[PDB]
RNA sequence: UCGAGAGGAUU
């Protein structure tokens, strides 16, 4: 285990590490010590001698150089001290062992690795101070702070080495992570903050402030917006200038809770062609998640072009907040004196209904609620009343806050901050926890010493009254003293049993790999699955997509997608189409028409079985929500305007389709039956966007950009296959053990105990229970 | 390449938004009846207070850099005292013979609603936008 | 400043660090586990000073 | 009144001068800021070797000190650089050489003042190297004190430098700067929590500027042309030869551009 | 690091010229970012940096002690005597450009603890170094010019990703590869080596 | 310290007697210590077992009669609501260790954070002797120029960390500048 | 120094929780992180 | 508890419903009452589910409750992986736990479970079983110091 | 250890020009000047100058790496006008202004007696 | 451990004024906050040069080596 | 080479 399965070997590294967003994402930055130090070998070709006898006049002491020099004997010749180190003769096939220069992969690492994405490629860049530089997006799929932490590297000695960093475990490669199907990249917490008071429309920007920030795009066409405002004076928007970043092509659509096509509270984004159209960038936008920006760019413009993407966000951002400025005071968390008044009133009310329930509890007139001791009943009663005065009182904060508080403006953007934290800071810190009960009496018949015996007033159990700016009592301080050594406690006990579980996982599933028949199996070849994930698609290029099959009404799904060839009211109005007239009433052709529709009724069935709740959000291998926008920008389309189409080309284009999304090439019944079970749910949502009424009223097709359509679904499918050869059970193992590494917190046994207990499977459970219905 | 729409409003509500400089206006047509719009206004530059009379006005002109006014050569073609550009988004249709369109000035939105500019606003990206005194 | 409290063994400044223990020569009450024959025992740690 | 910059001093003083300057662009105030700080010329020492010390404090501490010592730069534009000139370490005409002797001889503790560093070097009739003395007392600054047996001996060399080398070559330190004491230009947004004017305190300013009244709406064309200032020196170099010379290393570095663009 | 838990190591080093100023010509010996601020709770951290800014406008000693009446308030009215923001805040231009910053920055005296962490004490690297004579592989630590470990759990993870040349390399020709001859009939490492 | 009866309840101690432990302060005639304080009957050792069966108050000003107008900004104290008071604490802030007390408004934190520091405090470069130059030890680290605290604990006074400190007080703003 | 004369080495159904009879002799807080919490702790 | 059912003209709503939660589990003697559903009910101990419901029936009685546990956290992780995970348990045809005597109790060559708790005595009993060893495995050729078949090591290259 | 010698700031090293002209690729009327050693005390002022010339069209600076002093300046002007032309008479529009500032200033200073 | 010449902010000479400062302090007894203000530190950058600073050397040469 | 201890890492 520690000599065999892991090993000190040579080419190492370990250093500091440091942000720098003027580095590139897919950079590194190795300082020139331990460049000068680490080597590859590199063999003379007639191509770079002329490069490679010049780095060894250079010498090793001064990089760019070279350590050593093999020739055919293989006699090393050491240039730190060599006669003939100055005359060399570099004959063909001789191997040279230059420093390590710009644009080179090398592995970055970081402890503890438990994550595919904590060992990822990077270029080099060297740098002249001692740290290891990175970028600012990159802290997540490593889980660093600048505070203390250590990086490691490793450096490659091969070619066929060097190619496997550079297209498999390159930074833009493992942007989309398997765990979870989003991003694990994103903007981060000055650009987040920036990103937000930049994009406000109180915010302007003028010419002077405009041609600095236009020209801080790296790679940029050069052009000059014109501004959205000319007469008085030309101002510039915020989201003006952050559409030079974003490429042309790019569409995104996002409502919450006011989102209307005018949105007043300028929530929500739509983002059209690059330039985005109106809201607010935050976390919901741009933070890696389900359909977010970084998410459509890297499915759509690729990987690098999203890399490059990062740099271009965060060098506009930084140079606004460089030349604006954003701080923090004690003003930040100091609330109105009205507001205060309340907050102890609050506090007072809370205290006087736990007296007046205590002296009903002490007059035997409390009913006993079933299933629970009546002492029980008083401690949950309390508890709850308490909390509730917290959470009121925090929430009276958050009205009083205005918009200038720079706490809440990184909540705002949600940057680095929570809702409780606010409450603690101002409000009352609350109720502390001991084992999930209240302080104790660890004296006799008291929690301390200063208080009198048989007390059970939250003053005397562990409430805190005051908050963390207006200062804890000497009781308070002890009693959150007491709490906060569980949290170090059971911090230090979960981070013991979390890299056990990892350990058991990896180790039970590491030769789990998806063979090249997608029949999941393992060194005996025992077939845990016959189709991977049983459908056989990657989870990188997988997205969340409502099917609307599932929802509204009968009706309302006719209305949707009843075409009644034969019918004056529910036909196809011929403004809709160039053969409205020619087609009706046709007999062998309306035959078409109910046929798709009974198989979309049988489609509905279908999933109705199985989406029980309903819920039509569901992981799917392609987006079409996209696509369509594609198909509509690149093809430009006018309402006015019918299609050129018959409804023949629809319906048995979409039959043709669907032969074609391959998953198995078997010639075989089973494995071509297999098939027909492994695109089935995806065929139905195929047949519910490429109805013969949605596509030619929902939005009006062509001929042409129909047959586009076709061709790019086909070719996205296709390509979102899991690759044969995809160790998928060490990738699973990592899946599961590194979001249990953030559980960190109704008498159910709940987190990581109850993943403990599930995994060594329990025959006498902490909790069980039955739910009966 | 010349105006495509030409109407004076009076002002109904001026709202801040929980803003500054930027204010939401809500204004119906005056020698109309069934045209109303809402639009977003710079207030530190051209102060709308309430009951105003605002001449507005949409033209395509008067891609290709911004380059500065440099002269009298470059002459306006305005004498209005505020001017914006945007984009088409969306055009609604709230009924049959009744058309809304929607413009964003940089994240500054506008609404507008009315029945015969059924022969202009495009779906051109090119949009202006001028306000008289 | 140097407050002493430590022994020089070998030029090095070694410090006997306190150790925590139970008391003896106390009675105890210990409630036994719900699948040991027993329910119950009294402990104390009988030791001469 | 010549045209261009204008310039009104209010207070001045040996080491402080106060004063308004008007009808500029604020990136010339700036980046005068940057070279008044940074790029100006003046002798400080830069090389120290240590016969004896016996001193509780190691020589790296004292020839830390010595580096800090304010040495006089008046006539420094003819001395030169070490870097330019011919010498094999150093000469006359680069560098300046100093010497420090102290002894516990007394039973008190002995100070060692700025006062008792002797020049060796050869002065060539420029007035340099003098060891600036702003002190009442007239002892020059503490760099060691020494019991009865104590002894220390060392040479100090002293070479031309600028700040960005390091900050020992420094001209000046704590220039003030505002401008527009009212935010009528709106550069900043006030942060308050009941009111901007009551609760931000009104600056010595104000009284210069015409105030606004909140009745006319935003000056929506005017820009930063009139900024305050006020220069402190540290004694090196009194304070007009420091924004002169100032403007002088910055009208200097412009005409290397010149230079190199008329080669190119 | 500060008093208060707040880590942090020295991201650049900025001359006085790069570093925004205030009115008074005052430059920040320390930056540091308002995100690191909320997620801990470090109320006091943010109250040190405003006591002592009055303490040293009075020239009277800060009383930071715990369990005093002593509020916030009764504080900020103290600095409003000496012609401050009360809550600490000030104006601030950027060294840049010399344009003002529209957001008012925290400023004030804050003692700071330098660790006993140092970035030279802790670089290190290898290549072709001395090697242990028990297991053929790279010493430990960096005192003897070790190398690192590329672990159990770097192995774990780098399966993932599916770079099995690269495991090779770095499991045999980075460190112990070894050559030795076994019989085909008796297969051991048994055979007599008469190479040469 | 040490409560009884008196026309009420009340310490033992009292501002006369205060004033002879000052005059002992002040000459650096009888000297008054922390002995004297004890065999004259003013003070007591309490362990955990026998504070089991006593009543104590935090401050000494809990001991005046109750009978409006008041701070809003102060910490908000119950009132104790309790008259059988055995002992009072001298002051509370002497729970804390050694390590925590340099820490400043410790009341004001998260309990973590106070831990955090209280562990990497004593990690922190200073001088730790006088005589470091004399000494020869292995590791040493010694700040240039140290400074006392400007916000000090009243027990920093008992731990000599104003004679002899680790640290300076660097002015520091928090800024979001440069993206560093 | 003056934290390494003051602290309890504890060798090993709670111990590691800060307990009521801790007040006023043991540190509440002063405790190192990790491998052994609340075990060892300063007067 | 709150649960959505179709209405006979088809929108999904809202219907509200009475459901017990206990302390206790013998489910073999449950379902066999009155008065209730015994086609959905439901028990978060699925050991009992195994024996009762049969095997197949214990996956998505152990996959909910792995996925209770993840979202517990507010977190998300996809569905493969955790349907991995159980499949692994379940292929055995009883619970087959992720521990060091729940699946190192196997034929997975001998090297492989040498990587894991059981070392010395795992290849004592090889030594004394003979266990000819597949050499297939992730940890049988990384001990070994080969090319694993892993991704790139699955297919060999030829020449035409 | 690493860290480079704080002469490099304002000290041309080794064959490196002062200045190095590069046309920008897909614009007209464009190049790129890579100034070596210098900092914002020059890019600032040399760019608020150019806006004030009205027949220049773009003017912007940038540090790349406040590691290193190398600022960028790119300039684009209208037809028949290289921007070498726009930069030198705008730099000695400084020059004149910065020479006028001293004059000024000399004169206040010899009236106020302290 | 012995008085710093420049105050690490702003860069005021501050060495000179230690030898004034005890003895603005003890010959005419004068507040900490009068003695700064007076010996020409105003801005609080320099103003805890002075304050904030123990002067250890005192101990150091107490040792008679 | 071995055993022991004090830390640094995970918000
Ligand atoms: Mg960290
Ligand atoms: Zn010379
Ligand atoms: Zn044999
Ligand atoms: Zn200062």
């Amino acid at each position: 285990r520690g000599n065999l399965m892991g090993k000190r070997v040579d080419f190492s590294a370990r250093t500091v590490i440091s942000g720098d967003p003027n580095l590139e994402l897919d950079q590194v930055g190795v300082p020139k010590s331990i460049a000068k130090t680490l080597t590859y070998p590199e063999v003379v070709t007639p191509y770079n001698i002329d490069r490679l006898t010049q780095l060894v006049r250079n010498g090793p002491n001064e990089h760019p150089g070279a350590k050593y020099v093999i020739r055919d004997s293989g006699d090393r010749i050491d240039l730190r001290y060599s006669k003939r180190a100055g005359d060399i003769q570099l004959q063909y096939g001789w191997k040279v062992e230059r420093h390590i220069m710009d644009n080179d992969p090398v592995l970055f690492n970081r402890q503890p690795s438990l994550h595919k994405m904590s060992m990822m490629a990077h270029r080099v860049k060297v740098i002249p101070y001692s740290t290891f530089r990175l970028n600012l997006s990159v802290t997540s799929p490593y889980n660093a702070d600048f505070d203390g932490d250590e990086m490691n590297l490793h450096v490659p000695q091969s070619e066929e080495t060097r190619a496997e960093l550079s297209q498999l475990c390159a930074v833009p490669l493992q942007i989309v992570s398997p765990q979870s199907n989003k991003p694990c990249m994103g903007i981060v917490q000055d650009t987040l903050c920036g990103i937000r008071k930049l994009t406000l429309r109180d915010t302007f920007i003028e010419l002077d402030q405009v041609l600095n920030m236009l020209y801080w795009v790296p790679d940029w066409d050069g052009v000059i917006p014109t501004p959205a405002i000319i007469k008085p004076k030309p101002l510039w928007s915020g989201k003006q200038i952050l559409s030079v970043a974003i490429p042309n092509g790019i569409h995104l659509q996002r409502f919450d809770e006011g989102t209307t096509l005018l949105s007043p509270k300028d929530n929500g984004m739509l983002i059209i062609d690059g330039q985005i159209i109106f809201g607010v960038v935050e976390k919901k936008t741009v933070g890696s998640s389900n359909g977010g920006l970084i998410h459509v760019v890297t499915r759509e413009k690729g990987p690098q072009v999203c890399a490059k993407l990062f740099g271009n966000i965060q060098k506009v951002v930084n140079f606004w907040l460089l030349h604006n400025g954003f701080s923090t005071g004690i003003g930040d968390t100091i609330a109105d004196g009205p507001t205060m008044r309340e907050i102890t009133e609050t506090i007072a009310e809370a205290k006087k209904k736990v007296l007046d329930v205590t002296k009903e509890a002490q007059a035997n007139l409390l009913t006993a609620k079933h299933g629970m001791t009546l002492r029980e009943s008083f401690e949950d009663n309390v508890v709850r009343f308490l909390n509730e005065a917290r959470d009121k009182a925090g929430r009276l904060a958050e009205v009083n806050l205005k918009d200038l508080n720079n706490v809440k403006q990184m909540v705002m953007a949600g940057s680095k901050g929570s809702f409780i934290n606010i409450a603690q800071m101002s409000a009352c810190v609350g109720q502390q926890s001991v084992e999930g009960k209240r302080i104790a009496f660890g004296f006799v018949d008291r929690t301390l010493p200063h208080f009198s015996k048989d007390d059970y007033s939250p003053e005397s159990k562990g409430f805190v009254e005051n908050s963390y700016l207006r200062g804890l009592t000497p009781q308070e301080f002890f009693f959150h003293a007491m709490g906060g050594r569980e949290g170090l406690i059971d911090t230090a006990v979960k981070t013991a049993e979390t890299g056990y579980i990892q350990r058991r996982l990896v180790k039970a599933l590491e030769d789990i790999m998806v063979h090249y028949d997608n029949t999941t199996r393992n060194s005996l070849g025992n077939v845990i699955q016959f189709i991977y994930g049983e459908d056989g698609m990657d989870a990188a290029h997988i997205e969340k997509q409502s099917l609307d099959t599932i929802g509204g009404s009968d009706a309302a799904f006719e209305k949707r997608y009843r075409v009644d060839l034969l019918n004056t009211d529910h036909t196809l109005d011929p403004s809709l189409l160039e053969s409205g007239s020619e087609i009706l009433g046709d007999l062998k052709l309306q035959v078409l028409l109910d046929e798709e529709y009974k198989q979309l009724v049988k489609d509905r069935k279908f999933l109705r079985e199985v989406f029980v709740d309903g819920e039509a959000n569901w992981p799917l291998p392609v987006n079409i929500r996209r696509i369509i926008q594609n198909a509509q920008q690149t093809f430009h389309i006018d309402h006015t305007k019918p299609s050129d189409l018959t409804i023949k080309d629809i319906v048995l284009g979409v039959k043709d389709l669907q032969e074609n999304l391959l998953v198995l090439r078997g010639k075989n019944e089973i494995i071509q039956n297999a098939q027909r079970d492994a695109v089935t749910l995806f065929c139905c949502l195929l047949r519910s966007r490429l109805a013969t009424r949605r596509v030619l009223q929902e939005y009006r097709l062509t001929k042409q950009a129909f047959d586009w359509v076709l061709s790019n679904i086909e070719a996205q499918f296709l390509r979102s296959v899991v690759h044969p050869g995809e160790m998928v059970g060490v990738l699973a193992a990592q899946s599961i053990g590194e979001p249990a590494t953030q559980m960190t917190l109704k008498k159910v046994t709940s987190g990581v105990p109850r993943l403990k207990e599930i995994l060594n499977v329990a025959k006498n459970m902490k909790t069980p229970s039955l739910t009966v219905y | 390449s010349n105006t495509l729409f030409d109407d004076i409003f009076q002002v109904s509500e001026v709202d801040p938004g929980r803003y500054n400089k930027v204010c939401r206006i809500e204004a119906a047509s005056t020698t109309q009846d069934q045209c109303k719009l809402t639009l977003d206004i710079n207030v530190e530059l051209f102060p709308v207070a309430a009951q105003d009379s605002l001449t507005v006005t949409i033209a395509s002109s008067l891609t290709r850099s911004w380059r500065p006014p440099q002269a009298g050569d470059r002459s306006l073609a305005d004498d209005y005292d505020y001017v914006m550009y945007g984009t088409a988004y969306k055009f609604e249709e709230v009924s049959k013979d009744l058309i809304a369109v929607y413009y964003s000035f940089g994240g500054l939105l506008m609404r507008l609603e009315g029945n015969y500019r059924n022969l202009n606003n495009l779906k051109q990206e090119n949009a202006y936008l001028l306000i008289r005194r | 400043f140097d407050m002493g409290g430590y022994f020089i063994i070998n030029g090095s400044e070694k410090v006997l660090i306190a150790q925590e223990r139970s008391a003896g020569n106390i009675v105890q009450v210990f409630k036994k586990a719900a699948p040991s024959p027993i329910s119950h025992v009294a402990e104390i740690r009988s030791a001469l000073e | 009144s010549e045209e261009g910059p204008q310039v009104k001093i209010r207070e001045a003083s040996k080491d402080n001068v106060d004063f308004i300057l008007s009808n500029v662009d604020l990136a010339m105030a700036n980046s005068l800021r940057r070279v008044m700080i940074a790029e100006i010329p003046t002798l400080a020492i830069d090389s120290v070797e240590v016969e004896t010390n016996t001193t509780v404090l190691a020589d790296e501490f004292i020839a830390h000190r010595l580096g800090l010592i304010p040495l006089q730069s008046m006539d420094i534009e003819q001395l030169e650089y070490s870097r330019d000139c011919f010498c094999e370490d150093h000469c006359d005409k680069c560098s300046v050489v100093l010497t420090l002797q102290a002894f516990g001889e007394s039973e008190s503790t002995t100070n060692v003042y700025s006062k008792d560093l002797v020049i060796v070097s050869n002065l060539m009739g420029r007035n340099i190297g003098h060891p600036i003395i702003q002190d009442k007392e007239g002892n020059g600054v503490l760099i060691c004190k020494l019991r009865k047996g104590q002894e220390l001996k060392l040479t100090c060399v002293a070479k031309k430098g600028i700040a960005k080398e390091h900050a020992k070559w420094g001209p000046a330190a704590a220039i003030e700067f505002e401008y527009d004491p009212w935010n009528k230009l709106k550069h900043t947004d006030y942060w308050y929590e009941q009111d901007s004017a009551k609760e931000w305190p009104q600056s010595k300013n104000c009284e210069y500027e015409d105030p606004p009244n909140e009745g006319d709406p935003f000056d929506y064309k005017a820009q930063a042309d009139t900024f305050y200032m006020n220069v402190e020196s540290v004694g090196s170099i009194p304070v007009d030869q420091v924004v002169v010379r100032g403007i002088d290393t910055l009208q200097k570095k412009v005409a290397s551009i010149l230079l190199a663009l008329t080669q190119m | 690091a500060s008093r208060h838990g707040q880590k942090g190591t020295i991201g650049i080093t900025y001359r006085r010229e790069d570093m925004p100023f205030t009115a008074e010509g005052i430059v920040p010996d320390l930056i540091i970012n308002p995100h690191a601020i909320p997620s801990r709770m470090t109320v006091a951290h943010l109250i040190e940096c405003l006591l002592s800014k009055v303490a040293a406008l009075s020239g009277n000693e800060g009383d930071a002690s715990p369990f005093t009446d002593i509020t916030v308030e009764g504080i900020s009215k103290l600095l409003r005597e000496h012609g401050y923001q009360s809550r600490g805040f000030e104006v601030m231009y950027n060294g840049h450009t010399g344009k003002k910053l529209m957001a008012q920055i925290f400023f004030g005296p804050t003692y700071y603890q330098r660790l006993r962490h140092m970035v030279d004490d802790k670089i290190h690297a290898r290549a072709r170094g001395p090697m242990q004579v028990l297991t053929r592989q790279p010493v430990e630590g960096r005192s003897r010019d070790g190398g690192l470990r590329f672990g159990e759990m770097e192995r774990d993870c780098m399966i993932a990703h599916g770079a099995a040349s690269f495991l090779k390399e770095r499991l045999m020709e980075a460190s112990d590869a070894f050559r030795v001859h076994i019989c085909g009939i008796c297969g051991l490492m048994t055979v007599i080596a008469k190479l040469n | 310290f040490i409560v009884e009866d008196d026309g009420h309840k009340e310490l033992k101690v009292r501002k006369g007697h205060i004033a002879k432990l000052m005059a002992t302060e002040y000459q650096d005639v009888e000297e008054y210590t922390w002995s004297s304080l004890l065999n004259e009957g003013l003070v007591e050792y309490i362990d955990a077992e026998e504070e089991e069966s006593i009543l104590i108050a935090m401050q000494p000003e809990d001991l005046e009669p109750a009978e409006l107008d008041v701070d809003p900004a102060k910490r908000i104290r119950v009132s104790h609501h309790a008259t059988t008071f055995t002992h009072c604490e001298i002051h509370p802030s002497m729970i804390l260790g050694v390590a925590a007390s340099i820490i400043p408004f410790p009341d004001h934190n998260q309990s973590p954070r106070n831990t955090y520091q209280s562990a990497m405090g004593k990690q922190a470069m200073g001088v730790f002797l006088t005589n470091y130059n004399v000494r020869m030890d292995t590791m040493a680290n010694i700040l240039y120029y140290p400074q006392k605290p400007l916000g000090t604990t009243r027990a920093m006074e008992y731990l000599k960390f104003r004679e002899l400190p680790a640290g300076q007080n660097a002015i520091v703003a928090i800024a979001c500048y440069s993206g560093y | 120094t003056l934290s390494h004369l003051r602290r309890t080495n504890t060798p090993i159904a709670k111990p590691r929780q800060l307990h009521n009879t801790h007040w006023g002799l043991v540190c509440p807080a002063e405790t190192p992180e990790g491998q052994a919490c609340g075990l060892v702790k300063n007067l | 508890y709150d649960r959505k059912v179709p209405s006979p003209t088809g929108e999904y709503v809202k219907e509200p419903e009475w459901v017990l939660e206990t302390d206790g589990v013998n489910l073999s003697e449950v379902m066999t009452v009155p008065g209730i559903d015994p086609t959905r009910i439901y028990t978060n101990s699925f050991i009992d589910i195994m024996e009762v419901l049969g095997i197949e029936a214990g996956r998505a009685a152990l996959y909910k409750e792995v996925y209770n546990v993840i979202a517990s956290d507010g977190s998300y992780v996809n569905y493969r992986h955790m349907a991995l995970l159980v499949d692994v348990m379940t292929t055995q045809g009883g619970l087959t736990s992720v521990t060091r005597h729940g699946f190192n109790r196997s034929n997975t060559g001998a090297l492989m479970r040498c990587s894991f708790e059981e070392t010395v005595e795992i290849l004592f009993e090889a030594g004394a079983s003979a266990e000819l060893d597949d050499c297939r495995g992730v940890s049988e050729n990384v001990i070994l110091g080969q090319m694993a078949p892993i991704g790139t090591g699955a297919f060999d290259v030829m020449i035409d | 250890m690493n860290a480079p010698d704080r002469f490099e700031l304002f000290l041309l090293g080794e064959g490196e020009s002062k200045l190095k002209i590069d046309p920008d690729t897909k614009a007209p009327n464009a190049v790129v000047i890579t100034f070596e050693k210098e900092d914002h005390t020059l890019g600032n002022l040399i760019r608020a100058e150019l806006l004030n010339d009205r027949k220049v069209l773009f003017a912007a600076y940038k540090v790349e790496h406040p590691f290193f002093a190398r600022f960028k300046l790119r300039i684009q002007t209208t037809e028949g006008y290289d921007p070498k032309d726009a930069l030198k008479n705008a730099c000695n529009s400084i020059i004149n202004k910065l020479g006028a500032l001293k004059t000024n200033f000399e004169t206040e200073w010899n009236l106020q007696t302290l | 451990m012995i008085v710093p010449v420049r105050c690490f902010s702003c860069g005021k000479v501050v060495g000179d004024k230690w030898e004034s400062y005890l003895n603005l302090l003890q010959e005419d007894e004068l507040d900490e906050g009068t003695a700064l203000s007076r010996l020409g530190l105003k801005r609080y950058c320099c103003r805890r040069m002075i304050l904030t600073h123990v002067d250890l050397i005192e101990k150091f040469l107490r040792y008679n080596p």
